[PDB]
DNA sequence: CAAGTACTTACGCCTGGTCATT
RNA sequence: AAAGACCAGGC
């Protein structure tokens, strides 16, 4: 182990890929929250291009 | 480190010394009050219920003071604190303090701001002295700052989530100074351009170009209640220009109440012909063009921006030289109001009817422009076999441009002077343009006829790809599609090509407006941080901070700039 | 056609995009091989022979109103408007008010603003299915009149009907969340959530603290009011000192919710949210999808507003002196599409280039309902009963609640908190600080020749001060005032010593050039 | 928050007067009723009756301000006819004439339904 | 987010015609048909149900804060 | 200079006005006597400018020449703009 | 108070001598220890000198009654060792 | 023209054109606490020092820095209490 | 002091300073269980 | 730490070199409105500094159609260097070139 | 210098619209009663709402002013109950308000609407106008919704929950007679429903000597006060109005002189 | 006495959230 | 809680 990698929201390493929306929504996630997303302290952080 | 500290803005000469932040000030959102006086200004309770002037308790109002110590900080006409002489200030505000409420003469008593105090309103972008104005206050209900919307164009204001700055002069010297210097009525006429800096704005001056047609004949009851607006009404109903049949006034009949005194104008209406003032009608004007006022009495013509607007020699600047600023305040004020009760009758809208013209108006702008497109091929083929000489001072291709921004512009002006031709005396695109309230002949030739060239940099929609505007079109395509002509109006909707060149029109003047803010701005701090401290002794000569002479009289004649206007010679032209 | 066949059955069929790209039909173009392909923008007119302008085209566009994003695309009509409204609107939909996500009621947000009723838009663009704005409408359709009815619409603000805001017009809820964190920091310096009692901690504040429960927290239902407490917490000094979170001034909300947890660390943390609702006042700001925007002038009651013979009183009045200098027409023809479509019962069609969706289409759609063409009705004037001479537009129009609201900009006042170091008012609204007179301020009070009001604000409004000069030296003086022994080291002066008010931020100034070996002296002879 | 209560347009808190008559000295009998907690209901009505009435050579109503809750109306009469009595005569016909409406409606009322 | 009662234009109520709106478009009717069956003549009234949103099936998907 | 040779203006600023208003009014609200009989007027500006108007304010101002030298003008002397 | 109300009528810049530097200097012999205080409590020529200010919100410097108000902060000095450019 | 006028003679009157910049608004012979408030504070503070500059607070800036009533309108000229006229009249309190 | 879990939602009397812990959910988020005093909506 | 922060902060790069780092990169979604949250994801950020008075770089460039909205841009001192996508505007993930 | 004498007929008497023409008498009169409709005619609206247990995705506020809004049958029992203001207990009491009471905890699989149904009250006049029905919230399994509620009465002036009447279409000289709205383009304005006039012509010939009068009505009730009722409350109300006016003008007369 | 370099300055106000250091 | 930086935004 070397360190973690912050995990953007629905990739496809994140626990939310691939889920129905009955499972988003038994894991309290909007199906409709597009993702793409890190979560840094709490925080919703948007990496610009 | 130390000299950081001491710099520019955010420093301390100019963050803290220069500049600072200031006590007994408040902010909000301001919002439209046509029934505030020109010199009032709406404030919420709570700005009120928190700011506090401090007023010395006199023998002649220790009762008054006393009952406002009485309500405490809680009741809104109240008081928060009492100054006893020594310095020491009591509370209000925490407990009742039974004992505390003894007040005598000298002590002080910190009331609310009431009716009637001297505020100073100030739009942050303070460009002009005209930009810090001094109001009066008037308590009104909800949370926003309310202002008389004559008042928006001096403080450069407008009603979309703007806000102002609420400064209480404390002091009683303070608020003699600004009564006496900085009220509204007497900042009408600006010494930057001897004309006068609000004006009859908006929906008023669109309502008061309907209201003073021949067209308008108002019943007995409208005029009682038109009448009942007028703040300087002595009482006389005039006679009605209509009696027996039916007995009718007219709007200018009633207009001649509004007008103060006895003021003397003379102006051309927006669409006055030429030919009026030298052909037969000059005094008759079948257009009802060439507003005379005499001896206070409206006799003829619509009024429009040209003279209840801020320009020179316009009624309210004629009102303000001739009578006062008191008079001419009440005359901006009752204007406002009889013509906003009277557009509750007539109404004004826009709409689809409007930015529609009859299908023969329609053709002839399409024949324009499709006559304007073969111009520019004919001139593209002359230039392509080399038929085109090179005009002096120009290269060939300059030359071209010109000979291509030459016919757009003609196609242009032609299809925006058809679609203004074309318009029924009722269109409120019309109205509004005649009114000058809102808009421009362009803005009808675009919403109706064509929306014109679309230029970046000054010259045509740049050839960004590789000789091609866009990929949607052959390369040297200098056709006026390809280049940036927007055939369609706006109505007719934008084709995507249009509607791109469009996009990096606009695109350049928001850039314009963006940048050019900083140069500006500190343009205008070099100017005012040069002859800041140049005034006019009490020698009449106009020196600078070293009593260095700049002028040896004001101006070269020792007379401000304020009550100047334009006049004739009347005897430098005329021959022997 | 084989394409679209399969598409259309895109279910039970597994063709996707992917099988139309790898069929060879469409094709990823960047922007420096745009350079190398001719584009017909559409198929149905420059495919086809006619008058040849290119015969060599080499790829097609789907659709032109793919070149908007996300936030352009929900303009109505977009390609009639002037396009710097169409920027401005790009800019006012971000901040429009609706349902930002389904699941608000778990996350616990700062600044969550919630829509009351949403509505989808009666003129919509075809590309609002794919940014699910139907699914989480911003906005709401108001029937939009323009026009001039009392005067309290002019610049650019509206005029709202008190009878539609009073129905749930526009209505929104405002979760605001608080987050503290127990924490211990010395030796025996250890922050808990308890509830002070009023002899247990030197720091104290007149709040009340009778919500609180005995944790510390206030159980949800509870109606905080400002500066009411929300957690209790305290911090044990080397007998404590309360650290409580207080509310933010003027909200008088209601507790939503209340959680605990542990943070990283494994210390106690509680996030609370407390929920206001905000309905629609005469400060607040509201915008079209067209760079409309204004504040509420002013809330007329349903009888005070004008109707139709039928009884539609418009919600929302709009300035006729708005439009046309800025030239939105999107507007316009998005009232009478809304008109059009409410009547008739589909959801129009504002998609930008559509080339079979005219003005004049509409118009006879409209006049097929029994109104006027160009969407006028005729008004009655709801103070006198009498009709308005001028026929006004009135049209449904998608208006959005913006976040920009009075109660979160108003603020006032008097003689409140100085800085550390300036000693001047603090900076902000939430500091309860001062507005800054800043020095074009002061060059328009020049100009006024207004010495005494200038004074004021830059002395006595901020800070004022007192120091003791030496008169044989200028440089401050040693002043004991209760002992009334003024003394200037550095001349043995006891006596010469004169008395100047100068602003706090001179007097640092001077005392900050004398660090840099600088001498202000202040001389007064 | 600084709305006022919704029961400040009817409502007379402890002090102040429902009418409250001053009389306007530019011009002779002629009056100036000062209604609080009212609006055009009341004012748009009164100043229309009192028009039907000859010896009124002025007749008007105004809301000095929307956001505050008082009318104006100013009454010249001919003279040997007050301004009082011409506005205390034109409520009576408003009283008779909705006296005179709702009975009319209720016979209207009466007659359709069953009838 | 749920169906507004009382239209905010005029007043009718519309706040009892979405389920009944619901089962009509799913059964025959197009969406004017059915406005006009629910007697919703005034296009105000229209916009109320024709232009809603049932986010309310969206935000009872979630599982409740207790059981 | 001396009471003779004034050469200024003989009009009264709009300046001086207003702050020989102002500090007039401070007076009056400090319970300094007042020149002009009062018809029931309790606003210290108010009583100010009633002065004013009468010319019976106790004030002179000192109008400095740039060279230095000063000329005192009574404000009973001064002719009010308004 | 005591003093009269005398406004500024000039403002003469100067460098400060080393001579009066000392003079003027609440601090005998120099400010000679980088620690701003000892025991919790300000230290006698630390940076936090008590004589140069007045600390703790509520209490009064040793040079006057400070109040935190009153007191306008009085100068102390650090005696160089070797001498150095002003930049 | 008043306005232009005095832009152009504040500049063309001390011999030489002066650009209205810190070259010429801190190049004249105006004090130490003027210029400071114009783009160089620290630099013309320390050229004072250095050579004993002395500002006289004739200005506005230097007025308002101290907390002083500048000269500019109501604060141009000083107020002085008539004895003679408190006499006369008739004087209540 | 009753916590209702964030997942389980099985309420649990939780005791001040222990640590916050769900039994039987084994979650770490807990909730309020809003007060049983009661305030007014005015309905308008 | 370091991933943690350069996300957090925003300031792109090691902490000891803030001041030279980038920044405005990373910034928080916006939760007002799901346009909003659906534009942040979305968008471009022209390196240049927001200070410069050349208008060239904040014009619209005509490589621009159907990559970036020709409408959406932040008023201001931003304007033209902060763009949006376009809606069918995909960036190429790489692809070794072997 | 005396009153007109209005007569009125009625076109239409529906459970939900009355459709009623009156002549005779001014436009201020006509527009007076038009305003007292939506205003001035009081109704029983829930005005105070307590809520013991809601776990309802919809707040406590929302949930309080979907209650306002709902309709109740105020048909009788308004004329005999008094408002809150002017009531001597404190607080309310049966003559001052009516007590509802909602209890609704939904425990099977398929949603639970929560409907006007739902609200028990005591009075049995005043019922949320259920001789479909109005919905107040929807529920899963697990979550319960109570609340206790009095109902006070007021007008509309105060909130638009008293505010009896949908839509009251008012309108005069349907075939455009006075000139009172001048037509740009006549002939494109449809007929109105009262148009007397033959198709070919577009609007009526200007009749100068005229003045508005035969004010047609559309008075459409919310389920609350059937339109007969309101109509008579409103000119009830009016006529209230002025002969308060009447008596406080009279107090002042007699007072000043 | 030219050619080279470096330095200083670049609208006003206002709102919120976030974070690292104390 | 404090001032420092950054970000987004309003006119
Ligand atoms: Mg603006
Ligand atoms: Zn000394
Ligand atoms: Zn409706
Ligand atoms: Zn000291
Ligand atoms: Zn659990
Ligand atoms: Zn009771």
């Amino acid at each position: 182990f070397i360190g973690k990698i912050p995990i953007m929201l629905r990739s496809t390493y994140c626990l939310l890929n691939g889920l129905t929306d009955r499972d988003l929504c038994e894991l309290n996630e909007c199906p409709l929250d597009p993702g793409g997303y890190f979560i840094i302290n709490g925080s919703e952080k948007v990496l610009i291009a | 480190s130390l000299k950081q500290r001491l710099k520019g803005k955010e420093g301390r000469v100019r963050g803290n010394l220069m500049g600072k932040r200031v006590d007994f000030s408040a902010r909000t959102v301001i919002t439209p009050d046509p029934n505030l006086s020109i010199d009032q200004v709406g404030v919420p309770r709570s700005i009120a219920a928190n700011m506090t002037f401090a007023e010395i308790v006199t023998p002649f109002n220790i009762d008054r003071l006393q009952e406002l110590v009485r309500r405490g900080n809680s009741q809104y006409p109240g008081a928060k604190y009492i100054i006893r002489d020594n310095g020491d200030r009591i509370d209000l505000r925490f407990h009742p303090k039974p004992s505390d409420l003894h007040l005598q003469t000298g002590y002080k008593v910190e009331r609310h701001m009431c009716d009637g105090d001297i505020v100073i309103f100030n739009r942050q972008p303070t460009l002009h002295k005209m930009s810090m104005m001094g109001h009066r206050v008037r308590i009104l209900p909800w949370s926003t700052f309310r202002l008389n919307l004559s008042v928006t164009t001096p403080y450069n204001a407008d009603f979309d989530g703007d806000e102002m700055n609420l400064h209480l002069p404390q002091s009683l010297e303070t608020r003699a100074e600004i009564q006496e210097l900085a009220m509204v009525p007497r900042m009408i006429v600006t010494p930057q351009s001897n004309r006068p800096v609000m004006g009859i704005v908006q929906d008023t001056l669109t309502a008061v170009r309907k209201f003073t047609k021949r067209d308008v004949f108002l019943e007995r009851g409208e005029v009682m209640n038109l009448l009942m607006f007028l703040s300087t009404w002595d009482g006389k109903v005039p006679q009605p220009a209509i009696l027996k049949p039916r007995p009718l006034w007219t709007g200018k009949q009633i207009f001649s109440l509004i007008i103060p005194g006895h003021i003397n104008c003379i102006r051309t209406h927006s669409t006055h012909p030429d030919d009026e003032d030298s052909g037969p009608y000059k005094h008759i004007s079948p257009g009802d063009t060439k507003v005379v006022v005499e001896n206070g009495e409206l006799i003829m013509g619509i009024l429009c921006k040209k003279s209840l607007g801020t320009s020179a020699g316009s009624l309210v600047h004629i009102s303000y030289l001739e009578m006062g600023h008191d008079i001419t305040r009440l005359f901006y004020s009752n204007i406002q109001t009889v013509i906003n009760n009277w557009l509750l009758i007539e109404g004004h809208t826009i709409g689809i009817g409007d930015s529609i013209a009859d299908s023969k108006t329609y053709q002839d702008i399409q024949n324009t422009i499709k006559k304007a497109k073969q111009d520019v091929i004919e001139v593209i083929e002359k230039a392509h076999n080399n038929e085109l000489e090179p005009t002096p001072g120009n290269t060939l291709r300059q030359t071209f441009e010109n000979q291509v921004n030459r016919i757009l512009n003609d196609a242009r002006d032609k299809t925006g002077s058809s679609a203004q031709k074309s318009l029924s005396e009722y269109n409120n695109f019309k109205s509004m343009v005649v009114s000058g309230a809102k808009g421009s002949k362009i803005n009808i030739s675009q919403v109706i006829a064509v929306v014109g060239q679309q230029n970046v940099e000054g010259k045509r929609i740049p050839f960004g790809f590789k000789h091609r505007t866009l990929p949607h079109f052959i390369k040297d395509d200098y056709g006026p599609e390809s280049r940036g002509f927007v055939e369609n109006s706006y109505l007719a909707g934008l084709t995507p090509t249009e509607f791109f060149f469009h996009a990096m029109g606009g695109r350049e003047g928001l850039i314009d407006t963006a940048v050019k803010t900083a140069e500006t701005g500190y343009i205008q701090r070099r100017l005012i941080k040069s002859m800041e401290s140049v005034m006019v002794k009490y020698d009449a000569t106009v020196r600078n901070s070293i009593n260095q002479v700049v002028q040896l009289r004001y101006g070269e004649d020792g007379l401000a700039g304020e009550s100047v206007e334009f006049q004739n010679l009347a005897t430098l032209k005329p021959s022997n | 056609k084989r394409h679209i066949d399969q598409l259309k059955e895109r279910e039970y069929n597994n063709y996707s995009w992917q099988d139309l790209v790898a069929s060879g039909v469409v094709e990823y173009i960047d922007t420096l091989e745009e350079e190398t392909v001719m584009l017909a923008m559409t198929p149905d007119d420059l495919q086809e022979k006619e008058v040849a302008y290119c015969s060599t085209y080499t790829h097609c566009e789907i659709h032109p109103s793919m070149i908007l994003g996300v936030c352009a695309s929900i303009i109505p009509f977009p390609d009639h408007n002037q396009s710097p409204r169409n920027t401005y609107q790009s800019a006012m939909g971000k901040q429009a008010m609706g349902v930002y996500i389904t699941n608000f009621h778990v996350r616990m947000d700062t600044l969550a603003h919630v829509l009351y009723y949403p509505q989808k838009p009666l003129v919509t663009t075809r590309s609002m299915e794919y940014l699910r704005f139907r699914e989480l409408p911003a906005g709401i359709n108001s029937i939009v009149a323009i026009a001039s009815y009392t005067g309290y619409n002019q610049e650019d603000s509206v005029i709202m009907n008190r009878s539609a805001v009073d129905r749930g017009f526009f209505r929104s809820v405002f979760y605001r969340s608080y987050k503290e964190q127990e924490s211990k920091k010395g030796f025996d310096q250890e922050e808990v959530f308890e509830k002070p009692t009023r002899e247990t901690c030197q720091g104290m504040r007149h709040a009340i603290y009778d919500k609180l429960d005995d944790d510390g927290l206030i159980a949800p239902g509870v109606r905080v009011s400002g500066d009411d407490v929300i957690i209790g917490k305290t911090v044990t000094l080397p007998t404590k000192r309360d650290c409580s979170t207080f509310l933010r001034t003027s909200e008088t909300g209601i507790v939503d919710q209340v959680m605990v947890t542990l943070n990283q660390e494994g210390y106690k943390f509680c996030k609370i949210r407390v929920r206001s609702v905000r309905i629609p006042q005469i400060g607040d700001k509201f915008a079209s999808r067209h760079g409309q925007k204004g504040t509420c002038g002013i809330q007329y009651r349903q009888e005070d507003m004008p109707f139709t013979c039928e009884g539609i009183t418009p919600d929302i009045i709009i300035n006729p002196h708005a439009i046309p200098s800025r030239m939105t027409i999107g507007h316009l023809i998005e009232c009478l599409q809304g008109k059009v479509s409410a009547n008739k019962g589909e959801i129009g069609d504002a998609t930008p280039f559509n080339d079979a969706v005219n003005v004049q289409k509409i118009s006879n759609l409209l006049s097929d309902y029994g109104y006027h063409l160009r969407g006028n009705e005729v008004l009655y004037n709801g103070f006198t009963g009498r009709k308005i001479t001028s026929q006004i537009f009135i049209g449904p129009t998608y208006y959005q609640r913006l976040k920009h609201m009075v109660d979160d900009k108003i603020h006032s006042r008097a003689r409140g908190p100085i800085q550390i170091l300036n000693r001047q008012p603090m900076e902000g609204r939430s500091r309860d600080g001062g507005l800054r007179f800043g020095e074009m301020e002061r060059d328009c009070q020049i100009a006024h020749g207004a010495a005494q009001f200038l004074r004021e604000r830059l002395f006595e409004a901020s800070d004022p001060y007192q120091v003791h000069v030496c008169n044989l030296c200028g440089i401050m003086a040693i002043a004991n005032t209760r002992t009334h022994t003024y003394e200037c080291r550095g001349c043995r002066n006891k006596t010469q010593i004169s008395l100047v008010r100068m602003p706090y931020a001179c007097k640092l100034l001077f005392q900050e050039l004398m660090s840099m070996s600088i001498a202000p002296r202040m001389m007064s002879v | 928050m600084n709305a006022p209560p919704a029961f400040e347009s009817f409502l007379l808190f402890e002090g102040e007067k429902k009418i409250t008559i001053n009389k306007d000295t530019k011009v002779p009998n002629a009056c100036l009723f000062t209604i609080n907690k009212e609006d055009h209901t009341l004012g748009n009505i009164i100043k229309s009756q009192l028009l039907k009435d000859p010896q009124v050579l002025f007749a008007g109503y105004k809301v000095p301000h929307p956001l505050e809750h008082k009318i104006i109306i100013r009454v010249q009469t001919t003279p040997d006819y007050s301004p009082q009595e011409a506005f205390t005569n034109a409520i009576t016909d408003l009283i008779s004439e909705l006296s005179l409406l709702e009975e009319r409606f209720r016979v209207a009322i009466k007659d359709k339904q069953e009838g | 987010m749920i169906i507004p009662v009382r239209c905010f234009t005029c007043g009718k109520i519309v706040g009892n015609k979405w389920e009944a709106y619901l089962g009509l478009l799913q059964a025959e009717y197009t969406e004017g048909d059915a406005l006009d069956a629910l007697g919703l003549k005034r296009y105000c009234c229209r916009r109320m149900l024709l232009a809603h949103v049932d986010l309310i099936e969206k935000l009872l998907n979630y599982a409740p804060l207790e059981k | 200079q001396a009471n003779q040779k004034r050469i200024t203006t003989p009009y009264m600023t709009k300046y001086e006005r207003a702050r020989v208003l102002g500090t007039r009014a401070l007076q009056i609200a400090m319970c300094a006597p007042v020149m002009v009989e009062l018809e029931g007027e309790t606003d210290p500006l108010l009583i100010a400018m009633k002065e004013l108007k009468a010319r019976k304010i106790p004030i002179i101002i000192r109008r400095y020449l740039p060279d230095g030298s000063y000329e005192d003008w009574g404000v009973d002397e001064l002719i009010i703009t308004d | 108070s005591a003093c009269p109300l005398r406004t500024i009528k000039r403002v003469q810049f100067g460098v400060l001598s080393p001579d009066e530097l000392k003079r003027m200097s609440v601090t005998e012999g120099g400010i000679k220890y980088p620690e701003t205080t000892e025991g919790g409590r300000p230290k006698l020529g630390g940076l936090m000198d008590p004589r140069q200010g007045v600390i703790e919100r509520t209490g009064r410097c040793q040079t006057c009654a400070g109040n935190m108000t009153e007191c306008p902060g009085h100068f102390g000095h650090i005696e160089l060792a070797k001498p150095v450019f002003h930049v | 023209y008043r306005h232009l006028a005095l832009l152009c003679d504040t500049m063309t009157c001390r011999g030489h054109l002066m650009a209205i910049t810190r070259h010429g608004v801190n190049r004249q012979d105006t004090g130490p606490l003027m210029k400071c408030s114009f783009e160089e504070t620290v630099d013309v503070l320390m050229e004072a020092a250095a050579h004993g500059e002395s500002d006289p607070m004739k200005g506005v800036s230097e007025n308002i820095m101290l907390g002083q009533l500048a000269p500019a309108g109501t604060g141009c000229f000083d107020l002085l209490l008539d004895a003679e006229k408190c006499k006369y009249g008739m004087e209540i309190p | 002091m009753i916590y209702i879990c964030g997942e389980c939602h099985t309420e649990n009397e939780i005791k001040s300073r222990d640590p916050i812990r769900c039994r039987e959910c084994g979650y770490r988020i807990m909730y309020k269980k809003r007060t049983k005093r009661l305030v007014v909506f005015d309905a308008r | 730490d370091g991933l943690k922060y350069s996300l957090a902060t925003g300031n792109w790069g090691d902490q000891k070199k803030a001041h030279q780092a980038r920044a405005g990169v990373s910034q928080v979604l916006n939760r007002l409105t799901f346009a909003s949250t659906l534009s942040h994801l979305r968008r471009l950020n022209s390196p240049i500094g927001r200070d410069g008075k050349l208008a060239k770089p904040r014009q619209l460039h005509n490589t621009l159609w159907g990559m970036v909205c020709p409408a959406e841009t932040p008023e201001g001192h931003a304007v033209g260097l902060v763009k949006n996508l376009a809606l069918m505007a995909y960036i190429s993930v790489g692809s070794q070139p072997s | 210098p005396y009153a007109n004498q209005p007569t009125v007929r009625i076109t239409e008497l529906t459970d939900e619209n009355v459709k009623f023409i009156i002549e005779n008498t001014d436009l201020a009169v006509a527009n007076s009663i038009r305003r007292v409709f939506i205003a001035e005619v009081p109704i029983i609206a829930i005005d105070w709402v307590q809520i013991d247990a809601n776990s309802s995705v919809l707040h406590d506020e929302f949930i309080a002013h979907r209650l306002g809004l709902i309709p109740l049958i105020s048909d009788d029992i308004v004329d005999k109950l008094q408002y809150s203001r002017d009531c001597t207990c404190e607080e309310f009491c049966p003559e001052c308000s009516v007590e509802f009471t909602l209890d609704v905890r939904c425990n099977e699989d398929q949603t639970r609407h929560v409907t006007s149904r739902d609200l028990i009250s005591n009075s049995p006049r005043v019922i949320p106008v259920t001789s479909d029905d109005i919905l107040i919230v929807k529920l899963r399994k697990g979550q319960e919704l109570r609340l206790r509620a009095y109902a006070k009465k007021g007008f509309g002036k105060e909130h638009a929950k008293w505010n009896p009447t949908a839509g009251v279409a008012f309108e005069y000289d349907p075939d455009n007679a006075l000139r009172h709205t001048v037509y740009p383009k006549p002939e494109e304005w449809p007929k109105s429903e009262y148009s007397e006039l033959d198709e070919d012509e577009s609007q009526a010939p200007y009749d100068p000597n005229g003045k508005p009068e035969r004010f047609y009505y559309n008075v459409e009730s919310c389920g609350s006060l059937r339109p007969e009722t309101i109509v008579l409350s409103a000119l009830s109300g009016l006529k209230k109005k002025l002969s308060d006016l009447q008596t406080q003008l009279s107090h002042e007369i007699q007072s000043d002189v």
